[PDB]
């Protein structure tokens, strides 16, 4: 509760930094315009992978480029249902990525989103609003979660009791 | 602080005419708009079309009333007016990768294209046979030209690039210039001839804007890593380096002798000046914030509305800066670099804004420009 | 609805038609149905040798072998009696209608129709519950092998009937589903004090069923039903066996209900972040 | 392997399915006189 | 109870039809509406009620959703496409449970899609079907090809082939669709926006118009029951106003009819709405005000916009399917519109020609066989009982590890 | 303009169009369509063409070499008309082109045609790769042409063909396109092979480029939603394209995927260069260009560039690393691929009009016959 | 289609676009007597019931102008016996319906101006008036016996069904 | 076949981008004995001072950098919750950002309620610095 606050105070204070892009054009095959976190051909262009822990569980990786950037979410798990309610939600989120404009198809490995922000994006749309968008998002997962623990168990006491009633 | 809005889709680039009323730009696209001002509002005028990719350059001749376009389709064009019909003329540049920045001379016999093939393209006319001919400065350059700037003497050259190094070369041709004087700069100069190279240390950062002064012996240039830098060649070619708290800047002008305007990823111009002795100082936000935002919205109130804010933060719907989003273009708007009284600037969000000296001086307390 | 139904549907509409047809003087039509239900059992309507007077229905199960030897073929005797007739190659019990000799109500033969099902699963259930009315000990367990991975075991004592399901849940979200479930089912006595005791293990046997060879693994789970003589007396037997074997498919189907409901659920939460983004742009 | 199990499909589709010889449904119902459909 | 029989669904605007593979005849026919409790404030889907307890099971579907106090009936379906997928979903699982009373682990399954449908309704369909009841298998299937297989039931072996055209008429759109070897042409489908409830609708408004005694709440019911039975298409229509005219005693049919408040008797007589309800097929305008052409010009159209070599195959072979098509002589009224329009053609292309050209005169053929009214549920379940089927259809391995892009394509008969 | 007044006239007949002019412009005068109609009396040429629907179409030539002579005849006498040209038949000079691999009957029946129906004062023929490298400038290198019948690698040495080493592939744009048709329907979009040309025709020119590396390439579709791209039909219909942009143009390279048999451009490329002489190979490696309205798809040369590196480093170094530095090869396209084959023409036509080498005479034609078609070479 | 005339014949006069077509009428005219047992009366009374659904007509002859005038007035006609109920006051109602005037084409309350040419001079005026006098006349004393029903004397459900449809969307009254 | 599109012959390019180095291997980075002693006696404020001193910036060496942030994250840990503000506010500019690339190299391997210390030093140390600091730390080649 304490530590919630200057965790989402830090990571809005990082991705700041990390969102100013720049259309640039490939010096390797020509006539092509790739996001350069992905290819990684050209050393010079990449900057320093950063990461920002709440605690042994939670954490946020962002990389950068000289026009793309990359964001990866770790989300808190307690327990088995948490988990597998988790990952239900990962995966239907996953499955409507072109929808979205700003989703992967798949995480890197240790976490569970991504992602992928490219210049077209931040010309089409306000930078602070996709940060706010991304703050927002990493509010909302938890509430939704716990919320959906609740509706299970208040329905499974109805069911239970329904059917021990009619013996 | 007038602004006006063009369009909703982004400014690329523009240009102004001789008499400052007609305006030429791209609307992130494959064709060049040029507007005329009738009136009190702006209208179209004309329109160019006759490239296959994104235009990254475009710019204006004063005196002869040429314009030159390159593209990221390898290509360069030539425009020039007849009988109210605008006609093109293809340039031949010899490179295999995009091309990024172009410039005109002084003079306005040749010009200068920066491209991603690690070397710059000089052009210039033959009239024998008459097409546009080009000639190649490659080394030492390792990446990516970025940025351009043209000496006063019709000679040197400055440019920027991505391996984290700022270059003074001299572009001198036979056929067209004359033989140059002296400079504290250097004193032989062939074609490609590497003057001096200014550059920091193990602190990487890519060059996105150089510029001259009105003299010739003072150069100045920004970096993506939050420092504004300035170099003297007279005083044994010393080095200024000013780290910001800033985000990082994307354009640069000189705009008396000892003055400085720049702007960037923040959305607001600030100036910065430099002494005889050699210190870079930060004076102020040029763009002070509107009418004061109303005295900051209560000056007193806004105070409690960040405690207001500490109990329940809530985002900012707009920005109290003219611009939403990042500018990308300072120009110099008012005489030249000689003496300078306005200037516009251009912007990712679709807006054209004109600032005044004067204003600035009075409104803002306790500026001085000089 | 929340508790499924014993009876089955296409029975009852199929013969509530021809009775109708049949009772109004019209011409009958040739009919050739068959159709499947819960736990592989395999039906059959039909006419026999073509003849459009006569229906005919069967069914067909695997483990008729095992039932009758609890005695089932008495019971289907006494509750249908001249209905009953020589079985239909490859099934096992046959029933046969003649339209020109119905009685006058039709709702009570149609009725006793739709619960073939339940009236061959009954006989084991009445043949253990006599063994603790009057006062036997050490007859053997009942083993029923109800589906191929999935047994059921029956036993009786002096004041107890003790019944044990064995299942088995095919994915990994529906053994934590199943045991939130379970749960909710071991502490459900809260509130109804007349109700039977439920027990749940989990990929491992009871103790009393040590000496069968019953299946160890970790999506096996053990249910345990402990019956009183409150329940299992001569004037409330009959909803008892229609309330115990129907027990795995109510489960099952409020465990694939729930994941309908969650999967419902997280469209509002989509469609929310879908306005979010659209409403950033400077449109 | 479409294209192999479609034409064994369709053979057991052209080998399948039988002929019938019956009146059809709409020959019971009542209509206009046959001799001017012409 | 070795192997047990497939499951077939086909679901529609009107009605829905559903039973078990092998039969003939589907076991349920049933209104494809949803009754749902809607006892919260009207017009509020943030106050759209958190099911605390079991209150999302409590909704009924079929013909006990019609006329229920207290409930609310809802329509999934428009045009064939489906606009909400909560209540497809809960009308699916009192689809399995309850009627069906199938365990869904053990069953294969086959569904319809409309005849222009996205990928992304077979990746939703697919993901409702895997993630929710857990099938080992699934098969989506094109209504055309199962309309054109079911139609071979009344032809001689030497004469099967899958190049044809199909005209489908429902409670939609009636759609006009060219099949070459198994494979819809996609940019030759046309559509004529008349179906059985425009007729409804002009059959209620003629008796309206004429009679008297029929109770406000029971007309829609009344011109069903009066299309349903007493119907037929007619050559002309100034020689049947005549045979009304001059023989009344004949052609003059009466109805009774029972209300429903009251428990009383009412009749009513039957005259000129026998023949001029299937008459808005050949004249739209009597009705819509905005389309102005007939049927047998669209199905010309249609044949005269694909390419040349298939051109003669498909005059051959034209097969009627749906059930607004029941209604009798109608293939021979639109074999002969069809043949005067054609006739026309050649005759005025051998005036202008002047004896250069000399074109062979082609055949055209419509054809009615035994099953029209379930002709997609009678190819479907054809199509399930043989063993080919096995393989052809996907498994859940395949949706586990290759993903939902398995059930975008299918192998297309 | 030569010293006797007689008028140099440059005519490309190239199979969509015909282009027409003098000796020297920059630029054609005349350009038409190929087309001879015929109303259900005889119109050729433009006005053929806007009035489409009342003619019944026909196109003469089929990949370079005549099919009807007498259809193209009528072309001749209209291009030579008062209305386009008007010049005087028996005062011209005409310079004419060719397709490589040309068979020999044609040729004597073109220059047959030009001499004796038309009776031209000078007649000369020449094969379009010199005319590539004469519109470039260069004298000596190989020229690789794909269009739509077939794909040609052809090399120029000292401004003349050898015959013995143009090789020839069987793969063009219209399997390209067959091939995106087969990929389109295998996603679960309708489409037919004979009514759906055109649509998937212009998506294959708007859309689909050339991979660099494969495995990246694949990557990023499998694993990003970046490649995705849409289009709308003329019906109204929105589709959205997303992985087969590089994966259709990939049969040039792996002739299996569209079940021909051989190897691929790259391959052939190297085995005719390296067949050479040992001498000149470093003069062909420098100089080669492309041509033709398949290469004009993005990143062609990069792949070309790299599967000629790979291949010289397995087949030649054979393992060696630190040789490779010393292999310098470029590919050059042109950005001015338009009019190339008329300015090769205008400028062979300028430079070379006035010495009487070069032009095939009418008395040694009526002295000899079809001996003088040896005076070519 | 729709149904058009066929009793076409270049031997007859013209006023203006219309055809001057034989009526058998005891009523005083200028149209000519009708020696054949059909006219145009017979036929727009035989093809009233296919023709009142129709909206879109098109023009082929001259006649046909006509039989869309009478088509127009037989609508018109069935209005008033709508709330009659015995013949003979049905026969003065329809005498007092021939009598009153109605709006000729070239005036601006008639409704098909577009296609009906205008009169141009007066006698032409007063023969045409007198001829759509006489058809109106006639068509009503024709229709009062094939609209009422004899055995209960009441006019009938199956020709009183038709008042509420219009031809073209148009009426000669207008509203 | 395809035994040759497996070589990857793009890095053996001549033009590529080659990183330029400079300094040796001698800096040991801040030395144990003093920050020992000043934790010892228990002056905070000299501690930090001295613990900062000699970054092993150009030491190619991976335990001198370990030892270095071990030293550092082991000094900032052990800090009440009001000194923060005044031992922040005694630095210059190069202190400030060499603070912030040793915050965020403590970000990388959490123990204990470690994190909500250095959240308060990254609050404190984004107050006075700004956010070019984090820009400054994105950038850098050479890395503590
Ligand atoms: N003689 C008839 N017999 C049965 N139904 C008839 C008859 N005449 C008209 N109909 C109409 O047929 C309609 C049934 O249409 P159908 O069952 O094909 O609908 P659907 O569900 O939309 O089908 P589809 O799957 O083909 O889209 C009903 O609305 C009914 O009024
Ligand atoms: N921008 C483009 N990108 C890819 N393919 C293209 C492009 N423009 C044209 N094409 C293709 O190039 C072919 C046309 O080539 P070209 O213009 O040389 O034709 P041609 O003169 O008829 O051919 P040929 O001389 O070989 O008989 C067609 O297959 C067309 O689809
Ligand atoms: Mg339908
Ligand atoms: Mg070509």
């Amino acid at each position: 509760t304490a530590t919630l606050r200057p965790y989402l105070s830090a990571v809005r204070a990082t991705l700041q930094a990390a969102l100013c892009l720049e259309n640039f054009s490939s010096q390797v095959v020509e006539r092509h315009n790739k996001p350069e976190v992905e290819v990684r051909s050209s050393k010079e262009l990449l900057l320093q992978p950063v990461t920002i822990s709440r605690n042994e569980k939670e954490k946020v990786l962002i990389e950068g480029s000289i026009n793309s950037v990359r964001v990866s979410i770790a989300v808190k798990q307690a327990d088995e249902i948490e988990k597998i309610l988790c990952h239900k939600f990962m995966r239907f989120m996953m499955m409507r990525a072109e929808n979205f404009f700003i989703l992967r198809r798949k995480p890197v490995e240790g976490y569970d989103i991504s992602f992928l922000i490219t210049n077209f994006h931040t010309e089409q749309m306000y930078k602070h609003k996709l940060v706010d968008f991304v703050i927002h998002f990493m509010e909302e997962i938890d509430k939704e979660i716990s919320e959906m623990k609740l509706s299970v168990n208040a329905r499974a006491r109805i069911v239970a009791e329904e059917f021990l009633k009619n013996f | 602080m007038s602004l006006h809005q063009f369009l909703l889709e982004p400014i690329t680039c523009h240009a102004w005419n001789r008499d400052r009323t007609q305006i030429a730009l791209s609307p992130n696209n494959h064709e060049v708009h040029i507007y005329k001002k009738n009136g009190g509002q702006w209208v179209k005028a004309h329109e160019l079309k006759e490239h296959n990719g994104h235009i990254t350059g475009i710019d204006w001749a004063p005196k002869s009333d040429r314009i030159v376009t390159c593209g990221a389709d390898r290509n360069a064009y030539v425009w020039s007016q007849k009988d109210g019909v605008w006609k093109p003329t293809l340039v031949i540049l010899r490179i295999n990768r995009a091309a990024t920045f172009v410039k005109w001379s002084p003079l306005e016999n040749k010009f200068a294209v920066g491209s991603g093939a690690r070397l710059i393209s000089v052009c210039y006319f033959e009239s024998e046979n008459d097409w546009w001919v080009s000639k190649h400065i490659k080394k030492p350059i390792r990446s990516t030209v970025l940025s351009l700037d043209w000496h006063p003497n019709n000679v040197l050259l400055a440019a920027g690039s991505c391996d984290f190094k700022c270059r003074v070369f001299s572009a001198y041709i036979k056929e067209v210039d004359e033989k140059p004087a002296s400079t504290p700069w250097g004193s032989k100069m062939p074609f490609g001839q590497l003057m001096s190279e200014f550059g920091g240390s193990g602190t990487g950062g890519w060059v996105h804007g150089v510029s001259f002064s009105a003299s010739g012996s003072r150069l100045a240039w920004v970096s993506h890593d939050s420092t504004v830098s300035v170099a003297d060649a007279s005083k044994s070619v010393q080095v200024s380096t000013l780290k910001t708290e800033f985000l990082p800047l994307l354009s640069v002008s000189f705009v008396s002798e000892n003055s400085v305007v720049a702007a960037g990823h923040d959305c607001c111009p600030m100036l910065f000046n430099y002494d005889d002795r050699g210190c870079l100082t930060f004076v102020s936000k040029l763009d002070i914030p509107k009418q004061s935002i109303q005295r900051n919205m209560s000056a007193m109130e806004r105070f409690r509305n960040m405690d207001k804010r500490a109990t329940t933060e809530d985002r900012n719907t707009a920005l109290e800066t003219l611009h939403q989003n990042s500018i990308t273009q300072v120009s110099i708007y008012e005489v030249d670099k000689q003496d300078c009284r306005k200037f516009c600037t251009t912007g990712i969000d679709g807006a054209m804004t004109i600032w005044d000296f004067k204003t600035l001086e009075s409104s803002i307390q306790g500026l001085r420009i000089m | 609805m929340i508790l499924l139904e014993v009876n089955n549907r296409i029975i009852e509409e199929t013969l509530a038609l021809k009775f109708e047809n049949a009772a109004a003087g019209n011409k009958p039509e040739a009919v050739e149905v068959t159709f499947a239900d819960f736990d592989g059992v395999l039906y059959h309507i039909s006419n026999p040798n073509g003849d459009k007077t006569k229906v005919m229905v069967s069914i067909s199960l695997k483990f008729y072998k095992e039932l009758q030897a609890h005695g089932a073929d008495e019971l289907l005797k006494r509750v249908y009696g001249s209905y009953l007739v020589n079985p239909e190659s490859g099934y096992n019990v046959s029933l046969l209608y003649d339209l020109e000799n119905l009685p006058a109500s039709k709702d009570s033969i149609v009725h006793q129709a739709g619960m073939l099902k339940r009236n061959c699963f009954a006989s084991v259930f009445e043949k253990y519950f006599q063994f603790q009315e009057e006062g036997k000990e050490g007859e053997n367990r009942a083993v029923i092998h109800y589906r191929d991975d999935e047994t059921m075991y029956v036993e009786s004592k002096k004041d107890r009937v003790t019944v044990v399901f064995s299942t088995v849940f095919k994915d990994d979200d529906d053994v934590v589903i199943g045991k939130v479930f379970m749960q909710e089912f071991k502490e459900g006595r809260r509130a109804s004090h007349t109700a039977p005791q439920v027990l749940f293990s989990h990929r491992e046997p009871p103790l009393e069923l040590k000496d069968t060879d019953a299946a160890v693994g970790d999506n096996i789970g053990y249910i345990t039903f402990v019956l009183f003589p409150r329940h299992t007396n001569a004037s409330a037997r009959d909803n008892t066996i229609n309330l115990i074997h129907t027990f795995r498919d109510y489960l099952h189907y409020h465990i694939k209900c729930s994941k309908a409901y969650i999967h419902t659920r997280m469209r509002a939460k989509t469609s929310d972040f879908l306005k979010v983004l659209n409403r950033a742009r400077p449109d | 392997s479409d294209q192999q199990k479609k034409e064994e499909l369709l053979n057991a589709m052209v080998a399948k399915l039988g002929n019938r010889e019956d009146p059809l449904p709409q020959d019971s119902f009542e209509g206009v006189d046959e001799d001017e459909w012409d | 109870a070795g192997r047990l029989p497939a499951c077939v669904v086909d679901c529609g605007t009107g009605y829905t039809k559903l039973g078990y593979a092998g039969n003939t005849e589907p076991q349920f026919i049933i209104p494809s509406c949803i009754a749902i409790k809607e006892s919260a404030k009207v017009g509020d889907q943030a106050q759209r009620r958190v099911m605390k307890g079991v209150d999302d099971l409590d909704f009924f579907i079929g013909d006990e959703a019609i006329e229920k106090p207290t409930y609310a009936t809802k329509w999934p379906i428009r045009h064939g496409i489906v606009e909400d997928w909560d209540l497809m979903e809960r009308f699916m699982e009192q689809v399995i449970f309850k009627y069906l009373r199938a365990e869904p682990e053990d069953h294969y399954f086959l569904l319809t899609e409309p005849p222009l449908n996205t990928p992304e309704n077979r990746e939703y369909t697919a993901e409702i079907m895997f993630e929710s009841f857990n099938v080992p298998g699934l098969y989506i299937a094109v209504q055309a090809v199962l309309a054109l297989a079911a139609s071979w039931t009344s032809r001689q072996v030497g004469e099967r082939t899958l190049t044809g055209t199909v005209i489908d008429s429902g409670d939609g759109v009636t759609h006009v669709i060219p099949v070459a070897e198994g494979y819809v042409i996609g940019s030759c489908i046309k559509h004529i926006p008349i179906a059985g409830r425009d007729i409804t609708y002009f059959i209620q408004q003629l008796l309206r118009d004429r009679e008297v005694g029929i109770p406000p709440e029971q007309s829609l019911e009344t011109a069903k029951a009066v299309k349903e039975r007493y119907s037929y298409v007619c050559p002309d229509l100034v020689k049947e106003f005549n045979k009304y005219d001059t023989d009344g005693s004949k052609w003059i049919k009466q109805y009774t009819g029972i209300n429903a408040i009251s428990k009383k008797e009412f009749s009513i007589d039957v005259g000129y709405e026998r023949f001029l309800g299937p008459e808005i097929f050949f004249h739209p305008e009597f009705a819509n005000p905005d389309f102005t052409q007939p049927i047998s010009e669209v199905v010309d159209e249609v044949i005269q916009n694909c390419p040349i070599d298939v051109r003669r195959p498909l005059y051959k072979n034209i097969v009627l399917s749906g059930g607004s098509t029941m209604f009798r002589d109608f293939g021979r009224r639109l074999q002969r519109d069809l043949k005067r329009t054609v006739d026309a053609r050649l005759k005025l292309s051998e005036e202008l020609s002047g004896g250069r050209l000399k074109p062979k005169p082609i055949d055209v053929q419509v054809i009615t066989h035994h099953m029209q009214r379930y002709a997609v549920w009678f190819g479907g379940s054809m199509l399930a009982s043989t063993p080919e089927f096995y393989q052809v259809c996907h498994t859940k391995k395949d949706y586990e590890e290759i993903g939902p892009s398995i059930c975008r394509h299918n192998p297309v008969f | 303009m030569d010293s006797q007044g007689r008028k140099v006239v440059v005519c490309d007949n190239g199979t969509g169009f015909v282009k027409c002019g003098y000796a020297g412009s920059n630029f054609p005068e005349h350009i038409f369509p190929a087309l001879v109609g015929r109303p259900i009396d005889l119109m050729v040429g433009d006005e053929a063409s806007e009035l489409r629907s009342m003619l019944e179409v026909n196109y003469p030539m089929e990949n370079g070499i005549v099919r009807n002579w007498d259809d193209m005849k009528h072309l001749w006498d209209y291009t030579f008309g008062p209305e386009k040209l008007n010049i005087d038949t028996r005062n011209c000079k005409i310079l004419l082109t060719e397709p490589p691999m040309n068979p020999t009957k044609n040729r004597e029946k073109i220059v047959e045609v030009m001499f004796e129906t038309y009776q031209f004062s000078g007649v000369y023929v020449a094969i379009q790769a010199v005319l590539t490298l004469y519109a470039q400038g260069l004298l000596t290198g190989v020229v690789v042409d794909s269009g739509d019948g077939v794909t040609h690698i052809c090399p120029v040495y000292e401004g003349f063909s050898l015959p013995h080493l143009t090789r020839r592939l069987d793969i063009a744009g219209r399997d390209i396109t067959r091939y995106l048709i087969k990929l389109l329907l295998l996603r679960g979009y309708a489409f037919n092979h004979s009514a759906d040309f055109e649509t998937v025709r212009m998506i294959k020119e708007k859309l689909c480029y050339v991979g660099y590396n494969i495995e990246q390439e694949q990557k990023l579709a499998l694993e990003t939603t970046v490649l995705v791209e849409s289009y709308t039909l003329p019906d109204g219909r929105i589709i959205k394209v997303g992985g087969e942009r590089f994966e259709a143009p990939e049969a040039l390279f792996q002739p299996h995927l569209i079940n021909v048999e051989g190897v691929g451009v790259a391959e052939l490329l190297f085995n005719t260069i390296q067949a050479a002489d040992i001498d000149t190979r470093s003069e062909f490696y420098k100089h080669i260009v492309l041509s033709g309205g398949s290469t004009m798809y993005p990143g062609l040369p990069s792949r070309l560039e790299r599967e000629l590196k790979q291949l010289y480093l397995e087949r030649v170094l054979k393992g060696d690393v630190e040789k490779l530095s010393k292999f310098k090869i470029r590919i050059e396209d042109p950005p001015r691929r338009k009019h190339m084959v008329f300015l090769g023409g205008a400028v062979l036509a300028d430079i070379m009009k006035d010495k009487d080498n070069f032009w095939m005479t009418r008395q040694e034609y009526q002295e000899k016959g079809v001996r003088v078609l040896e005076k070519l070479g | 289609p729709a149904y058009h005339s066929s009793l076409m014949d270049p031997d007859t006069k013209l006023i203006g676009n219309m055809a001057l077509l034989p009526i058998r009428s005891q009523f005083k005219g200028p149209a000519p007597r009708e020696t054949k047992d059909t006219d145009i009366v017979d036929e727009a009374i035989y093809y009233f019931k296919a023709n009142v659904f129709f909206k879109n007509y098109e023009i082929k002859n001259e006649a046909d102008r006509t039989l869309i005038y009478i088509t127009l007035y037989i609508s018109e006609c069935l209005k008033k016996l709508q709330k009659c109920n015995s013949k003979s006051q049905g026969e003065k109602e329809m005498y007092t319906l021939g009598i009153t005037n109605f709006p000729i084409p070239g005036e601006p309350g008639f409704p098909l101006n577009a296609i009906y040419a205008k009169p141009a001079n007066k006698q032409e005026d007063e023969v045409m008036r007198a001829y759509l006098q006489q058809l109106r006349q006639e068509t009503g004393l024709r229709l009062c016996e094939k609209v009422f029903d004899p055995q209960n004397d009441k006019p009938s459900k199956w020709w009183t069904c038709f008042v509420k449809r219009q031809f073209m969307n148009k009426s000669l009254s207008g509203p | 076949s395809a035994r040759f599109r497996k070589v990857d012959v793009g890095e053996y390019d001549e033009n590529k981008f080659v990183d330029e180095e400079d300094g040796g291997d001698g800096q040991a980075g801040p030395d144990e004995g003093e920050v020992d002693s000043c934790l010892r006696q228990g002056n905070m404020t000299a501690a930090l001072q001295a613990a900062l001193k000699n970054p092993p910036i150009n030491t190619k060496s991976q335990a001198v950098k370990d030892r270095a942030g071990s030293i550092v994250l082991k000094v900032l840990i052990s800090f009440k919750a009001n000194d923060i503000e005044k031992a922040v506010q005694s630095l210059d500019k190069n202190g400030v950002d060499l603070l912030m690339k040793y915050i965020y190299k403590g970000f990388e391997s959490p123990s204990d309620n470690s994190s909500a210390v250095l959240l308060q030093w990254h609050e404190k140390a984004l107050a006075a610095g700004g956010v070019g600091s984090i820009v400054r730390v994105l950038t850098a080649r050479k890395t503590v």
